[PDB]
């Protein structure tokens, strides 16, 4: 389960992607198709997203309720329509498209007809226009690192995207560990501003998923190999390192609803709670959700009927099978004077990182 | 919230109980993985600050005065100082008490005998010792309306008052049988109540320097484990070695502002002269040694 | 002092220690406003006033001495990892007050060389574990998703061998003789053979991949055209190995480390291969749903001569020197 997205609605349906990110062990003509689960019957899958090729990374988008967009592991784009299914209506040109696998793709709510971004291991972002897939894309970034003469082309592992930090900001992770942050003008095609983590803040691995709270959206974390950990929307160097843990993480998200406790889910097969209104050393809690690997974790923005925002959490495995876990009344629900204390708090690391 | 209840039982365990709660069973309990204290809890009580939700204070006979923290479903340890020459190991702890007009300052009586002084702010260091008893302090207790005073009752048959800044006790009360517990009276200062083998001996330094003023047998078949004091009305609560529980209401012989009954009219009088009433009497033991 | 209160740590439990701190900045502030007061004094050796307005200062700063060394042991006792305690120590780095502070440091030094031989200890046993699914190149393996499986070991051995190496360059930084310290050299000793281990994993995977490299240098060579089943349907040959190897010259540079030897000469047409692949596919494709879409016994010669046409070409076929550019299109103003 290679990627997770959740109905922009409500905690309906969850659209899943299926492919191998093992290099060559893919079998010859394997199955390579999404599907579309409904939790009223999880038997089998609601509706098929029959593909060219397997689909690494899919969404759904706000804007039009029911429209799914997906990056293959060719390299193309692809974009289905969730009520019929079946085969594709949008698919981008194969020599134009970038080489290697979409290792991300978010749509840009902020705009009339949607757009869609999309970076991959070849170390090219790009901007893509769903009305028009016409000649390529629109916008194309290779992801230098450092500036000056030394230019090495570092392929962009993870990309994030927010309405409160809007249309100007793209928060971009790389192999080598670094992030970086390109500001899209109407002036100069492109700028790479902020380097966060070029000296001290580097993972050891590869920034495998970022993400920023809903509740504040100035505190991002990243989720790169062994450690957690969170940054300030200026500063170089990450405020909270938060351990190291059992095997690698290949995701985590901050709670949509509540600032303090974001997800994190490892290669181990566990995943681990960590609520910051009440302990900042220990976990909150663990729990084991599969034997075979948590390849993802996504969780549901908006709630419907019985399920209210942040009780849900659809998490991947590497087996491919889709878990959904009920969180606690108190995980979920804000705590009293929860988003004072966590701004209080994070007021303080940015002036220890000052000092 | 006279609803939360600390317990403290042997093999260390501390345990938190609600009144509220119907079930009865225990709200809270300490384990290994807590950092419990071995051997016993002898003494165990609650800081009166809310600020950081609900501080629980308990010493153990493994002599680690222990702060406890109240969170959800888990307990939060933290050891505030260790007792502590050539010996080994860690001294024994019978019994602690917080004063209630500074929160940092907290005496400590040891099975040892020597009674210390003691600050929350510095861990591995004592402000001072006392080295005026010979054998166990069962029950230290800061005196009210007055800082920087104290009673304890040890093993040795002898009930002494201190004051913080001496190094020595100011006066001695020596009883022939075994001193069980005593406790300040909370209406009035220099008024406190010793129990020793089927005898309860209540004093006041105005009434009388040495001699007791009233001296009763409860109850004659057991002996007396321990004796508290109501802070409402004059009444005394006396325990037997056989789990019984008797009150005693005290005459209205002994009281405060005796020597002329409704003068001067001051309401500042009852939490000062009081105060300052201690303080004459503490010069008047100066002159004598 | 004055350093003391702008430090503000940040870790752990909030607030409560920084109000803590605060407090005891106040009570100096009390004592410097009270020796600013400088009543008598002037520096006069005949006045024997200044030597007990001295000894009055010398005993407030024993006690706010004794009251910074309990701060600092609650702040230790709170951040739990060897990089958050070791960043609370040179915060108060230039706060050292000469040797009452170096007490307190000498336990705390005992304590962060525990903490580092858990951790390395820690790594070790991953490695173990790691080592064996590595070179067995199972599912659910310490390689990090899309890798070779001969660099993605390297780039993990690096990662683990960084993990370590970063507190070694700070224990180095400590002084009051740690070096000499018993308990430090026992670590050493651990590390270095760790690292030995971890650098042997590496020179028998570099050592594998060279031959391999030299096996795939042919492959190319001979590689030409191939085409399948009894329906004529020509297609890449481009052995998975080669594609494997063009990723492999990659990720070596990336780690700088070492590099192959005459496989620059691949990895600089490497691109122009990825553009021709797809030029070439891109006609390739075409042949096969053109012979499949007849039913051809009307046009048989046009097919016929695009056969004729291709029956060389594949032939031709040869990476050692590629005219894919004009072939290609001629096909292509024909396809």
């Amino acid at each position: 389960v290679s990627e997770i997205s959740w109905h922009p609605e409500g905690p309906t349906k969850v659209a899943v992607s299926y492919a191998i990110m093992r290099f060559q062990q893919m079998p010859e003509k394997m199955p390579t198709q999404a599907y579309v689960w409904d939790l009223l019957n999880p038997n089998s899958p609601e509706i098929k997203l029959m593909s060219p090729s397997a689909v690494t990374n899919i969404s759904y988008n706000q804007k039009i309720p029911d429209q799914i967009g997906g990056g293959c592991y060719n390299g193309l784009l692809a974009v289905w329509d969730g009520r019929k299914g079946e085969n594709p209506i949008m698919i981008s040109p194969v020599e134009n498209s970038h080489y290697e696998p979409v290792t991300h793709f978010h749509w840009l709510m902020s705009k009339t007809g949607s757009e869609c971004v999309t970076t991959s291991t070849d170390g090219k972002v790009m901007w893509w226009d769903t009305r028009k897939f016409e000649a390529g894309p629109v916008e194309k970034l290779n992801i230098i690192e450092g500036l000056g003469e030394n230019e090495e082309i570092i392929g962009g592992t993870a990309l994030e995207y927010n309405v409160e930090a809007g249309p100007s900001k793209f928060l971009i992770g790389t192999e080598s560990g670094s992030i970086l942050t390109a500001n899209k003008k109407l002036k100069k095609p492109v700028e790479i501003t902020t380097r966060y983590g070029l000296d001290q803040g580097r993972h050891l691995g590869p920034v495998y998923s970022i993400n920023r709270s809903n509740q504040n959206p100035k505190y991002f974390l990243s989720v790169g190999d062994w450690s957690c950990k969170i940054w300030v929307e200026d500063l170089k160097t990450p405020i909270i390192r938060t351990k190291y843990h059992g095997s690698y993480l290949s995701d985590g998200c901050w709670s949509p609803t509540r600032s303090g406790a974001f997800f994190l889910v490892r290669r181990d097969g566990w995943m681990d709670v960590w609520d910051y209104y009440y302990r900042q050393n220990e976990i909150a809690f663990s729990h084991k959700v599969s034997d075979s690997p948590l390849t993802c974790i996504k969780i549901n923005q908006t709630g419907g009927a019985y399920h209210n925002s942040g009780k849900l959490c659809a998490i991947g495995d590497q087996d491919g099978t889709v878990t959904i876990l009920e969180l606690c009344d108190s995980l979920y629900t804000m705590q009293p004077k929860e988003k004072d204390i966590i701004n209080e708090m994070f007021e303080r690391e940015y002036r220890k990182e000052k000092n | 919230s006279a609803a939360l209840l600390a317990v403290g039982l042997y093999d260390g365990t501390v345990l938190v109980y609600d009144i509220r709660n119907k079930h009865k069973k225990p709200i809270y309990q300490s384990t290994v993985r807590n950092q419990k204290h071995t051997d016993p809890v002898w003494q165990v009580k609650w800081n009166p600050d809310t600020s950081k939700n609900y501080n629980f204070y308990s010493i153990s006979s493994d002599g680690r005065v222990m702060n406890w923290i109240l969170m959800k479903n888990k307990l939060e340890p933290e050891e505030v100082i260790l007792l502590r020459s050539t010996l080994i190991g860690l001294a024994c702890g019978l019994c602690f008490d917080f004063n209630k007009f500074e929160p940092h300052i907290f005496l400590v009586g040891t099975e040892e005998g020597k009674i210390h002084k003691c600050s929350r702010a510095y861990s591995g260091q004592y402000q001072e010792t006392y080295n005026g008893h010979l054998l166990a302090v069962y029950k230290v207790k800061w005196n009210n309306f007055h800082p920087r005073t104290f009673i304890s009752a040890s093993a040795d048959w002898t009930v002494r008052i201190w004051d913080s800044k001496y190094t020595s006790q100011i006066i001695c009360f020596d009883l022939s049988m075994m001193v069980v517990d005593a406790v300040w009276a909370p209406y009035s200062s220099t008024v406190f109540a010793c129990a020793t083998m089927d005898k309860v001996q209540v004093y006041d330094l105005n009434v009388d320097k040495l001699n007791k003023l009233a001296e009763q047998k409860i109850v004659k078949q057991p002996k007396l484990t321990n004796l508290s004091f109501n802070y409402k009305d004059p009444i005394l609560l006396v325990g037997d070695s056989h789990g019984g529980v008797t009150l005693v209401k005290l005459s209205p012989n002994l009281c405060k502002s005796g020597p002329e009954i409704k003068q001067t009219e001051d309401k500042k009088a009852m939490e000062e002269f009081k105060n300052v009433k201690i303080e004459d009497y503490e010069r008047e033991k100066m002159e004598n040694l | 002092f004055n350093k003391l209160e702008k430090i503000e740590l940040g870790g752990t439990k909030g607030k409560t220690l920084t109000e803590s701190i605060a407090q005891i900045f106040k009570e100096f502030e009390e004592a410097v406003q009270a020796f600013t007061s400088v009543s008598y004094d002037i520096m006069n050796i005949a006045e024997k006033k200044f030597d007990d307005d001295f000894y009055e200062f010398r005993s407030k700063i024993k006690e706010l001495e004794r009251r910074l060394a309990s701060v600092i042991t609650q702040g230790f006792d709170d951040y739990d990892t060897i990089y958050g305690r070791f960043k609370l120590l040179d915060n108060f780095e230039g706060l050292l007050t000469r040797p009452i502070i170096a007490d307190e440091l000498e336990k705390k030094h005992i304590v962060l060389l525990e903490m580092y031989k858990q951790d390395l200890k820690q790594v070790q046993s991953i490695f173990l574990e790691g080592k064996q699914f590595v070179d067995s190149m199972h599912e659910n393996a310490p390689l990090f998703l899309n890798m070779p499986p001969i660099a993605g070991a390297l780039t993990w051995c690096k990662s683990l061998r960084d993990r370590i190496q970063e507190p070694i360059e700070k224990l180095a930084q400590l002084g009051q003789g740690i070096t000499e310290r018993e308990e430090y050299k026992d670590v050493q000793k651990l590390y270095t053979s760790i690292t030995k281990s971890i650098k042997d994993y590496e020179d028998q995977k570099i050592l594998s991949w060279e031959k391999e490299v030299e096996d795939s240098s042919q492959d190319k060579l001979k590689q030409t055209l191939l085409c399948k089943d009894e329906n004529d349907l020509i297609k890449v040959n481009f052995d998975p190995s080669l594609v494997r190897l063009l990723k492999e010259v990659k990720y070596f540079l990336l780690l700088r480390l070492e590099v192959p030897t005459t496989a620059k000469d691949i990895y600089t047409k490497a691109e122009t291969y990825r553009t021709q692949i797809v030029a070439l596919d891109m006609i390739v494709d075409n042949y096969n749903h053109i012979k499949t879409c007849l039913l051809e016994p009307l046009v048989k010669k046009k097919i016929q001569d695009m056969e004729e046409e291709v029956k060389p070409g594949i032939e031709e076929i040869r990476w050692k020197s590629t005219n894919i550019d004009q072939f290609i299109s001629k096909s292509k103003s024909i396809v």
